[PDB]
């Protein structure tokens, strides 16, 4: 949407199938016409870490929803993707990562 | 904490072996994604050597490194896009300034 | 009057995964259910049809043994009319079940140094499994409006998932080798007695 330059940010994605000991759920910016930048990953147990950006995102496997919030949205405009990491070899289940699509603009 | 990528949009012709460098100094776990224009980037090579569940277009998923002048040397059949690399050390889980193939 | 081969079902070295549970028909043999009930090793022995220590001298025309491996907390779902991801998408016992369910802990056989990821279960499925149905296909489940087209990605989940069995898990998260003996009766002479 065309969010106001200080209205809080809020995006959600649908994720199904638990938190089985190795699963990431990260969020990745993409400023328009520039390179990739990442914002936060939540591991399978509880470990949440970010960039020097003060994001406030949290996943929840019950209710099957990933949520990515923020506080200040000055001017940033980008395209936000929902990843799905598995950075641990689970036998047949190879580690992987897959992304959504979704945009945001300000004024 | 950069992942400097050298080639800066190398391109000669289709059907040729292109070598992209990742001259990052880091421990292991460096990943390689491919993003076509106007599309969501997708995983190609996760743990710097292996291959994800895919790349059936040249199947030349190449990773030869951990001495950290990392390289991907792959063919180019109808598979022109932008190519990115990603560190894994979990404070700056950063990306690289990827290059194109046109 | 040759003894039925329970040394090939219970004592087998490679138990099948739950989503591809092994199925063995047993017929034309005398069945000794006395080496089984009082073996004192099975953590779970629940007979949902004929009472356990009376079916020794009861004859059935076929005994179908379904062997697989599941977690400890998921052996309570091997019963007629249950829920979860094992009774729903992997192995559903019919509501008219007439047989026995046997389950013995296998923390000494199916738990390796860092995890025995060789056993999988069907985490995703469009519709619940009809009783005694077996869905071994690995088609990519779809969880959104976007067609999958056979390429796996977001909203296109790989249906299976791997048990992370370890020797140092909780009692629930330890493997339990499970054999479900389903007796059936038809309009044919009985071949399985005691
Ligand atoms: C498995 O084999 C052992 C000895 O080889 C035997 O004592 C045991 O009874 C067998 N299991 C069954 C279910 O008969």
């Amino acid at each position: 949407g065309l969010l106001k330059p200080s209205e809080t940010l809020s995006l959600t994605c649908a994720v199904y199938g638990g938190s089985f000991s190795g699963y990431y759920w990260s969020w990745i910016r993409q400023p328009p016409g520039k390179g990739l930048e990442w914002i936060g990953e939540v591991n399978h147990s509880g470990s949440t870490n970010y960039n020097p950006s003060l994001k406030s995102r949290v996943t929840i496997s019950v209710d099957t929803s990933k949520n990515q919030l923020s506080l200040k949205l000055n001017s940033d405009t980008a395209v936000y993707y929902c990843a799905r990491g598995n950075t641990m070899v689970r036998g047949v289940i190879i580690p992987f990562e897959y992304w959504d699509k979704g945009t945001l603009v300000t004024v | 904490i950069v992942l400097t990528q050298s080639p800066a949009t190398l391109s000669l012709s289709p059907g040729e072996r292109a070598t992209l460098s990742c001259r990052a100094s880091v421990s292991s776990y460096l990943a390689w994604y491919q993003q076509k224009p106007g599309q969501a980037p997708r995983l190609l090579i996760y743990d710097a050597s292996n291959r994800a569940t895919g790349i059936p277009a040249r199947f030349s998923g190449s990773g030869s490194g951990t001495d950290f002048t990392l390289t991907i040397s792959s063919l180019e059949p109808e598979d022109f896009a932008v190519y990115y690399c990603q560190q894994r050390s979990n404070w700056p889980l950063t990306f690289g300034g990827g290059t194109k193939v046109e | 009057t040759n003894l039925c081969p329970f040394g090939e079902v219970f004592n087998a070295t490679r138990f099948a995964s739950v989503y591809a549970w092994n199925r063995k028909r047993i017929s034309n043999c005398v069945a000794d259910y006395s080496v089984l009930y009082n073996s004192a090793s099975f953590s779970t022995f629940k007979c949902y049809g004929v009472s356990p220590t009376k079916l020794n001298d009861l004859c059935f025309t076929n005994v179908y043994a379904d062997s697989f491996v599941i977690r400890g907390d998921e052996v309570r779902q091997i019963a007629p009319g249950q829920t979860g991801k094992i009774a729903d998408y992997n192995y559903k016992l019919p509501d008219d079940f007439t047989g026995c369910v046997i389950a013995w802990n296998s923390n000494n056989l199916d738990s390796k140094v860092g995890g025995n990821y060789n056993y999988l279960y069907r985490l995703f499925r469009k519709s619940n499994l009809k009783p005694f149905e077996r869905d071994i296909s690995t088609e990519i489940y779809q969880a959104g409006s976007t067609p999958c087209n056979g390429v796996e990605g977001f909203n296109c989940y790989f249906p299976l998932q791997s048990y992370g069995f370890q020797p140092t898990n909780g009692v629930g998260y330890q493997p339990y080798r499970v054999v479900v003996l389903s007796f059936e009766l038809l309009h044919a002479p009985a071949t399985v007695c005691g």
